[PDB]
Formats: C-alpha cells, structure tokens, sequence
C-alpha cells in the first residue's frame, strides 16, 4: 500500500562517498 | 550503476555523501524482518538501496515512504547537532553539511 | 474524547486543536490488515495518543512504536485548502497546511 | 527498535473532532 520507488522523483547527478584521507577529501573539527 | 560503494546491508550504517557543493549525512537502518533473513542476491539490493539513497536526495522537501522490490523505505530527517563545528573539504573548496541527517528505516 | 477511530480500515478525520484544525489519514498495513483486533478501545486510545505525539512534535515528526502497533508519521501539503473556511461559532479556525499520514504498522 | 510513545512528548491539551453541524462548526466554501 505504499508507492513504487519508479513513481518517484530521483537525483541522477552525480554521487560520491565522502572518505576523509582519499580523493582530496578532509573533515576536521573547529574552536 | 552505482557511483557509491556498496551498503553493507543488512547491517546499519552511516555514510557521508558529497553532492555538488554539499556533504549529506545518512543513516540506514533495518528492521526485524529484513534484518534477521539474509539475502545472497545482494548486488540487486545494493542497487535499490543506492536507488533509494537518490529518491531521498531527489525529495529533500518532500519526504515520503516508498517501496522497492524487496523493502519498503521511510525516510525522515533530524536535525544535524554540532554541524556548526564540523569542516568539509575537498581540495582547497569547502562544501557545505546539509543541515539535516537522513535516517532510512528500511523495513 | 474522540470517536473511535474506524480500525482496521483507512480513515480521514479533522481535528480541532487550539486555533486550528488539522486533517490526519490513517493507513494500516499488510501485516495488521490481516490479523483484527477485537477489543477496540484498547486500539482507538493508542491512536488518540499517537495523533497527540504528532501534535505535541509538529516539527520533529519521527517513527514511534505504541503498545500494538509501530507508526510511521508524515506531513503533505493540504492541496486546495485555501477556498475553504472554518468555523466554530463566531470563531475562525486556521487550517494547519499541511495533511498528517500515520502509517501503522 | 523504535522509540516509545511513552518517551515522547505529547500535547495534553483540548482536542475535538471537527464535524460541521455539530458543537457549533461550520465550514464552508467561496
């Protein structure tokens, strides 16, 4: 009783994992 | 296909996602049924779980549940505490945490 | 003190709360569509206290689980609401804009 | 696991149902 996934609006853009130490990625605290 | 790793289903997890401009944070959850059943088909679940990840993007305003070939999805979101003092990088571009975490109770 | 809430079958109800009114929808699922409970007092309370945690977190809807049943709350907008006007007596009562889903578990 | 209902917070106050022709309600359209 709930609507298909493939009824949805979806974000096709593009998607990557936020791995601190790899592909220029870095989090870190402040104050 | 898939431009993020696999999720590692069935067990929680969180994941950042970088997006354009802005870093989301996810978590996944799974509930009493899907969790004590295992699947060995996994890629086509990884797929829809992916695929889920993206309707969740593509509805920032708009939440609603949803169901896949195997689950069905609630998404909600929370408010990200101490967001304010967390810095995204990459390279020398700061990106900007989307101020709100996104919790899928996959079911 | 509410009417019964008509379980197991889906419902709409409007609600008087403060200055406003608010529409709410009622949605059962697979699993307890299929298995009926017959003392039902038991059943419309948990729903009256379900419906009073979704007023009392307006904007911090979340998942919660009663004693019978887990719901799984959601705002939409209330589409053409804005022709409508409600009263009590001589008071004005504001529609809440946006329609509250309990999807129950 | 889900949180219970007993742990949240809850509005106590007054609340009716809405049914127009009854307790003084009335809706209407333009």
């Amino acid at each position: 009783g709930y609507i298909s996934i493939d009824a949805m609006k979806k974000f096709l853009g593009e998607l990557h994992d936020f791995i601190p130490g790899t592909s220029g990625y870095l989090a870190y605290h402040v104050q | 296909s898939m431009s993020l790793k696999p999720f590692t289903y069935p067990f929680p997890e969180t994941r950042f996602l970088h997006a354009g401009p802005n870093v989301y944070k996810f978590k996944i959850r799974y509930g009493k049924s899907i969790r004590g059943e295992e699947i060995e088909n996994k890629e086509v679940i990884t797929q829809e779980l992916e695929d889920s990840v993206r309707v969740v993007l593509g509805n920032l305003d708009n939440l609603q549940p949803f169901a896949t070939e195997h689950f069905i999805v609630f998404p909600y979101k929370s408010k990200w505490e101490r967001v304010s003092h967390l810095k995204f990088k990459h390279g020398e571009i700061i990106l900007i945490p989307y101020p709100f975490v996104f919790t899928l109770y996959v079911e």
